[PDB]
């Protein structure tokens, strides 16, 4: 049998029960067998992907005679929990000023900065910042250097991003203590596809025009990724600042609506279309 | 929509702001904003000023009643308490002052 | 001694054992073909890394493993195995391996002792000794009165400076590991070999400072939290007495709670394997049918029942949130 | 039957005063 | 029609084939009260670290 | 009755992670 | 933690022991004698109660 | 094994220290340690280097740049720069030394 | 069986609330 949950901006969890005479059960048995000890899996089917690290595995023995092992999974988001937001990523931990890190502007561009400057502290990076550090024209030709990366954010353009002004700060929180309010508020989901070579796409490309041509040629070669690099990125599931529904019938149909803030901060209006 | 909150003082915003998101930081620009200036008799009246500049309003505005000939309004501001308090400084100790 | 030092009937004589011989020579690992490797550890001059040096030489015995009708184990010699090899008598078992998780330890919150003092005090000596040297010989204040003495600048630019200083200098550190590249591990089969974690792993991970250990020494405080993250096997087994082993005290049966005993798994890739931790764990049951016999915990193990792993994190936090108190 | 989830009850009520005191 | 998020997904497979998928529609407390007690206990772990800072 | 007591047990332990790391 | 009031007794005690022991002195007795003419010891209380305060 | 943890400052050691393992500490040593002495006129000069000598070296660098004729490297530990201080004591009060 | 236990399960999730508020 096999297991796997997904859950919105939290931790899921997928299992495995195996034979023991399977081959790949003494390949998770066997610690001595890898030079690089930790196991992943993947799961694939229509698109999606489940991908986590194993945190254990118990061989059991039965009463009634069953022999069998069970493997169990966290998920990829788990990595968030175990990054802290530095007051300031920049400088040693002898000496951290400002003594919070905050940050002021659209939620996803406030979120996904906040991780990428932990990444590069993370990664031991020497790049200097741009004005806007997420702008994917400042990272190359060999400029940001990512080809050896675990973890990276994916760019955007700044301009683009309709997500609600908002604050994100921290003094070592976890990233998913930082993000749990920002997140919940904001009504937005954080995804993260692992890209593996010789069947994804290169995780920035994208084909932006008239004619439909590639926006950066040769992406591939200008941004290199290794095989498993964990690509982060923000979605915006919930259109309740611009226009979704939020109920309807199947006489007449879904009712369109927009969400807006009064000025008290507290009572949201709801504008029908 | 209508409600946005109020930027926190010295939060970074798209551009990264003075320290360009932290990473123009340093110990020494950091200190100079907590530790009193290194000072020598030849400084000293220079080095008042920058720490009169540190204090609030609530501060100041009790040497208000004593200075002489304050312009209309000064100590409505830090900086026009600072320059009031400087104007009223004397180039002699309050001793020669009292014996003379 | 009874005359010198009387004891009244029920005294309480409390001692603390060294069942792990860890620093000096035990046994991590072997195999029931060639025997249990005899090893040492050394903690290396950053605090964190464990180097394992191996016994070359033949084993050797405690005089204790001599003498007539002695039973029981020491730490230099452990000798029990429980084998999963057929004919075994072991009614049910599981053996569960946890992976180390994080790479390098966060420390802090608050500056090391005498740091936040030692910049008021510069902050109230400068403001204090500056308009002293000012009313001194430089200058005074015109007021409507006359000339006025500047007042004392310390204590207020001590004040209005508290919020921008406390709590900046020497308030975290950062204590790295080899995990990542390549480790020697006290696991059987990983004691002469160099492993790692592998290229992707978690990073980070904060030691709890509600006792404020990281101020005595922040090294023992990631000690902690490096041995709660560790690479770990636990067995549990539930066993009848006294066949093959008898469980008692040093010198009455084999082992006792916290011995080193091995044990070997069912199904594992290589037959022979035998794992060694110590019993963390003992439970003896009696019913009017007779016993039960023992169910025996081999290395440490979290609690089956989930709702007695919500009582373990509950008894830390009241521990926890007891010294935040004070 | 409801007696033994009971009896699971009280041997949990049992080993929760390994972690819990009055 | 009552509009909302899913929150959570869950995929089973067994040696009898499929089980297909729970789905959670909507932000729904856990299910198990044992879930509902560690959940807690996270929120309280994240609030002594900051309590200790 | 006791193994599917267990089998609930196991599927718990298996959600705790969710919310804990050791 | 302290009963209310016994931390601050103590700690007004030590900005009256600096702050008078040296108004005392420079009324007085001494003065600190620096390369340009003469400089009176500074208010000491402050700075006492500061290193004093985690003992 | 090569590694060992650095000994606290006043941590006890067998021997149990100078205070026998906190046995002979008691509240009139205690209070020696934070309270100011007990000072007068014929004291006060006694009891000043004794609050000098509480003070972190990095305070009393303050003065290095004020005293006359300082010794070679006196300010590199706290007695030589309380040393350096009392050497530049004057026993006459500021006042006394204008007027005349 | 297993509704056995998810009528036991019910009824803690109603009792925990005295102790529980959002």
């Amino acid at each position: 049998s096999h297991k796997f949950e997904f859950i919105e901006n939290e931790t899921g969890t997928a299992s495995i029960t195996i034979s023991l005479d399977h081959y790949l059960a003494k390949w998770i048995a066997s610690h001595k067998g890898r030079a690089r000890r930790n196991v992943h899996v993947s799961f694939d089917k229509q698109g999606a992907r489940w991908t986590g690290r194993m945190d254990h595995y118990d061989i059991v023995r039965t009463k009634e005679g069953d022999v069998y092992m069970e493997v169990v999974f966290k998920h990829d988001y788990e990595e968030l929990k175990h990054i802290y937001v530095w007051a300031n990523p920049f400088l040693r931990p002898e000496f951290q000023f400002p003594k919070l890190w905050v940050m002021f502007g659209p939620a996803k561009w406030a979120l996904l900065l906040t991780l990428f400057v932990n990444i590069l502290r993370l990664e031991t990076s020497l790049w200097t910042l741009p004005d806007n550090p997420l702008d994917i024209s400042e990272w190359f030709p060999f400029s940001l250097n990512p080809g050896n990366w675990r973890n990276i954010v994916k760019p955007f353009p700044f301009l683009a991003d309709n997500s609600p002004l908002t604050i994100v700060f921290s003094r070592f929180k976890s990233f998913h203590d930082t993000a749990k309010n920002v997140l919940a508020d904001s009504q937005l989901t954080i995804v993260c596809r692992r890209y593996f070579h010789g069947e994804d796409p290169h995780p920035f490309a994208e084909l932006s025009g008239e004619l439909g041509l590639p926006l950066i040629e040769g992406i591939a070669s200008l941004i290199p990724l290794r095989h498993g690099c964990l690509v982060w990125d923000i979605v915006d599931n919930s259109g309740w600042g611009s226009e979704t529904a939020f109920g309807g019938s199947l006489l007449t149909g879904l009712v369109r609506a927009v969400m807006n803030i009064a000025s008290d901060g507290m009572t949201e209006g709801i504008d029908i279309y | 929509d209508q409600w946005v909150p109020d930027v926190p003082d010295g939060a970074f915003v798209i551009g990264g702001g003075d320290y360009r998101y932290g990473q123009d930081m340093t110990e020494d620009i950091a200190r100079s904003l907590f530790q009193v200036p290194d000072f020598n008799p030849a400084n000293a009246l220079l080095v008042l000023p920058q720490l009169l500049l540190r204090l609030p309003l609530e501060a100041l505005q009790k040497f208000k009643d004593f200075i002489p000939n304050v312009l209309e309004g000064a100590f409505n501001t830090v900086a026009g308490a600072v320059d009031a308090i400087m104007g009223a400084i004397r180039e002699t100790p309050r001793v020669l002052e009292q014996i003379l | 001694i009874a005359s010198l030092i009387p004891l009244r009937h029920g005294c309480l004589v409390w001692d603390i054992v060294d069942n792990s011989g860890w620093g000096s020579e035990t046994a991590f690992g072997g195999s029931l073909l060639t025997g249990l490797v005899r090893a040492v550890m050394n903690i290396a001059s950053d605090g964190m890394t464990e180097g394992i040096d191996i016994y070359t030489g033949l084993p050797t015995y405690p005089g204790e493993y001599y003498t007539p009708g002695f039973l029981g184990t020491y730490p230099k010699a452990p000798h029990v195995v429980f084998m999963e090899s057929p004919y075994t008598g072991i009614e049910s078992s599981k053996f569960t391996y946890t992976e180390a998780t994080d790479t390098s330890f966060v420390l802090g919150g608050q500056s090391m002792p005498g740091v936040n003092e030692v910049i008021s005090a510069g902050i109230n000596m400068g403001g204090d000794f500056l308009t002293s040297l000012i009313n001194s010989q430089l200058a005074t204040l015109g007021a409507f009165g006359g000339a006025i003495d500047l007042p004392p600048l310390g204590g207020i630019m001590d004040a209005v400076a508290r919020p921008l200083y406390e709590n900046v200098v020497l308030a975290f550190m950062e204590i790295p590991t080899l995990r990542a590249a390549g480790l020697s591990l006290p696991i059987a089969g990983l004691e002469d070999i160099v492993t790692g974690l592998g290229d992707f792993h978690y990073n980070e991970g904060w030691v709890d400072g509600a006792d404020k250990a990281f101020t005595i020494s922040a090294i023992m405080a990631a000690r902690a939290k490096q041995w709660a993250t560790r690479a770990k096997h636990s067995h549990e087994i539930q066993v009848s007495d006294a066949a093959p082993y008898i469980i008692g005290e040093r010198g009455h049966g084999h082992f006792w709670l916290g011995d080193r005993v091995g044990t070997t798994v069912l199904g594992y890739p290589d037959p022979y394997t035998i794992f060694v931790e110590r019993v963390t764990k003992l439970t003896y049951e009696w019913t009017s049918d007779g016993p039960k016999g023992w169910t025996i915990t081999i290395g440490y193990k979290e609690p089956e029942d989930p709702i007695l792993k919500a009582f373990e994190l509950i008894q830390y936090i009241n521990s926890n949130l007891g010294q935040l108190g004070i | 039957v409801d007696d033994a989830i009971a009896v699971k009850n009280n041997e949990v009520n049992k080993q929760a005063l390994t972690y819990t005191r009055r």
